[PDB]
RNA sequence: CAAGGAUAGCACCGGUGAUUGGAGUUAAGUCGUAACAAGGUACCCCUACGAGAACGUGGGGGUGGAUCA
RNA sequence: AUUGGGCGUAAAGCAAGCGCAGGCGGAUUGAAAAGUCUGGUGUUAAAGGCAGCUGCUUAACAGUUGUAUGCAUUGGAAACUAUUAAUCUAGAGUGUGGUAGGGAGUUUUGGAAUUUCAUGUGGAGCGGUGAAAUGCGUAGAUAUAUGAAGGAACACCAGUGGCGAAGGCGAAAACUUAGGCCAUUACUGACGCUUAGGCUUGAAAGUGUGGGGAGCAAAUAGGAUUAGAUACCCUAGUAGUCCACACCGUAAACGAUAGAUACUAGCUGUCGGGGCGAUCCCCUCGGUAGUGAAGUUAACACAUUAAGUAUCUCGCCUGG
RNA sequence: CAGCUAGUUGGUGGGGUAACGGCCUACCAAGGCAAUGACGUGUAGCUAUGCUGAGAAGUAGAAUAGCCACAAUGGGACUG
């Protein structure tokens, strides 16, 4: 379904960052790849569709953020702003 | 929790009032 | 709308439809660059003359004419004059106004100018139709 | 005390004090909440000095957490509001700002603008006298 | 060196021209009244065709129709 | 229509969702002070004008003085913004736990039966309308029941129901999963907001592509009727309605009411969630509704889901 | 009117009008402007001065004072 606190948990490094932009972004780029293996498997939901490319802009937001405030986000960047 | 209360007087209770001498 | 929007899409007044503009400009062979003077009585040469039919509430038969000015436009006026002394060839200069009923025609035209003078007995439209001085 | 219905930000404080006075002038509504900032605290006292505003009281959590103030109008014993209109100033999309030689009376010389400057926050009476202008936050009648 | 003079290819803009769509206008032009009552078939919106035409019918979108609690 | 206007029916909200150019931003504090004020100088011309005078008979006119007027260069201020240096959550939200929608799609069948074929019987009608007729029936009908096949769409449940971005979602069954409702000082600490451009989707006709096509109707064609039917009647009837693909991407996609955001008498209903407890009543919040206060449209009316209140952004709007 | 621009873009050296200036060149080069719509396009002579209105703003910079441009169009040189 959402698949929510396994990626939260992987992305929770602390008891300090359970809605930081990390989980966050963490939880947006793993969205989209479940929304792109769904709608794959179901091609006709464009609810799917509309919601994934939501997240890509929202995803994107975040990373301007996170490179705007933290400047090691993209020393380590794992999560390019390219999809 | 209280930090400042800039004259604590609440007006309250306005009754229906006018003209209060008739008489 | 509001003023950031407003910005994008500023404010856009009323139109009005032709009029009489070409009473005011007109061509020249010599630099083509047009008479910007504003005539206010512009000369040219009619082309017809007749009368005709105004709307159904006010109809009568009053007179027309179709003019040519010296730039591009040629247009149908009518003649506030008492009669008409134009012969689908009198030059004659133009004047502005606007008729709501003859249909084809916008125009009015200075009665009394340089052409189409002497409507004579008169105590109004002296000034115009160029009616000579009231003498007893 | 129990200071309820706490309101988070809506695009601005100006905005957010304007829909609630305006509601209460509507609902003949007593007293409501909105933030706290030090141009608020401000402007709120110079009106419960200026009469046109009833008092405040500034409220916080513990800290930056939350800072929030309540507000009263001033009424008559009739449900008659002490508030006859006031329109706010400084906002996020346009900064307004005038000297203090550019400032009016509001209403028919009575109502009194609320102006900070670069060494204060006044009255426009005052604003005008002091020679230092700056952004009128709420223009008061 | 040069104002300038050129070639074949091209390019931009204007008017014209057998023939001609469309508009306002004649209280007094041709058919039937489609349609305005649920208006003589309820209206239509998007779209296919045809019909002098009002228009008529298809597949969907709606009541900007009445009935009626 | 900044000054100095609308977007329900007399312009109207983008067809729907997401976003940049660009725009603006929650609280405290410090740098800097562009914005902001402030202190000044230069110049912004005499002629021109504001105030003033003179003479031309008097101004017309001519002369004339204090004054205009925009840049640069100059001490500051921290109130905030555009910026910077940090933090706090409360906006974006996220976490947890409870947590529902005919949500979409995917994958299946099941039936009312539609049509057809064989089994048959039946022994002159069926059919259609306002009226008949056209059409169908005697290679055996009307009709009937079985068996078999192919297509279409799912009786009731269907809600002053919920959800989906609009488009929409209803025979049931499963899966992937968008998203939702309830309460969280819970976590980054504004990460925000929209949206011209830009990204995606987008009823449907109808286009061709491969099947079957069950049925029918655009077109077409006969009998009516008509002043005439390819209109209203029907029969025959294709595109199409069916599906796979694109494109068509428009709709009464209009609530002719934009998105994000916070607030405004109530009242009577419903659904969902949280607590509780025979049920229940009840409270909480939303969703889904209304009369109506206030407020707001000329008016019609909306009205806690506004057309009420207000901020950011955009789209639409000036006579036929 | 969405792409336009090959001194385009800048550098060393040399030459150059009154001179700095790719002003121009030998040599070395591939960059410059631009959706806040680049390039192109044609026009107006720009400020003071010219009117209307309270204001917003609109209305010419004809001629004029300053500057600027041709002075029949396009070059060259000389003088000063």
């Amino acid at each position: 379904q959402i698949d929510k606190n396994g990626i939260i948990k992987s992305a929770q490094l602390h008891d300090k960052d359970v809605g930081s932009i990390q989980v966050q972004v963490s939880l947006l780029t793993s969205q989209i790849k479940q929304l792109t293996d769904h709608l794959l498997a179901n091609k006709k939901d464009f609810i799917s569709k509309r919601g994934l490319y939501a997240k890509v802009s929202k995803r994107k937001r975040l990373l301007k953020y996170l490179k705007h405030n933290d400047l090691e986000a993209y020393r380590n960047l794992v999560k390019t702003l390219n999809l | 929790r209280t930090e400042k209360a800039q004259k604590p007087k609440e007006e309250l209770w306005d009754v229906v009032q006018k003209m209060g001498n008739f008489d | 709308a509001t003023i950031a929007q407003l910005i994008r899409k500023p404010r856009k007044k009323k139109k009005v439809k032709s009029k009489s503009p070409a009473l005011h400009y007109n061509l020249n062979l010599l630099n083509k660059k047009v008479t910007n003077v504003y005539s206010p009585l512009k000369r040219g040469v009619c082309t017809r003359v007749g009368t005709m039919t105004p709307k159904k509430p006010n109809s009568a038969l009053r007179k027309y004419a179709k003019v040519r000015l010296t730039n591009g436009f040629e247009v149908l006026t009518y003649i506030p004059g008492e009669g008409h002394n134009l012969q689908e060839h009198s030059v004659t200069l133009l004047r502005g106004g606007r008729v709501k009923d003859l249909p084809g025609v916008r125009y009015h035209i200075v009665r009394g100018t340089l052409d189409t003078v002497g409507v004579e007995k008169r105590r109004q439209q002296r000034s115009a139709y160029g009616a000579k001085k009231p003498k007893a | 005390i129990t200071t309820t219905k706490p309101i988070k930000a809506h695009f601005d404080p100006v905005a957010d004090l304007l829909t609630k006075i305006n509601n209460a002038r509507k609902a003949k509504l007593m007293t409501v909440t909105t933030i706290a900032s030090k141009l608020k605290i401000a402007i709120l006292e110079i009106l419960v000095k200026e009469g046109y505003l009833a008092n405040f009281q500034v409220l916080e959590n513990k800290s930056k957490t939350k800072r929030i103030v309540t507000f009263n109008l001033k009424y008559t014993q009739r449900r008659i509001p002490s508030i006859n209109g006031v329109k706010q100033i400084s906002k996020p999309g346009l900064r307004i700002y005038r000297p203090f030689e550019k400032l009016p009376l509001v209403l028919n010389g009575l109502g009194i603008a609320i102006i900070s400057t670069s060494d204060g926050v006044m009255t426009d009476k005052v604003a005008r006298l002091k020679k230092i202008g700056g952004e009128i936050l709420a223009y008061v009648w």
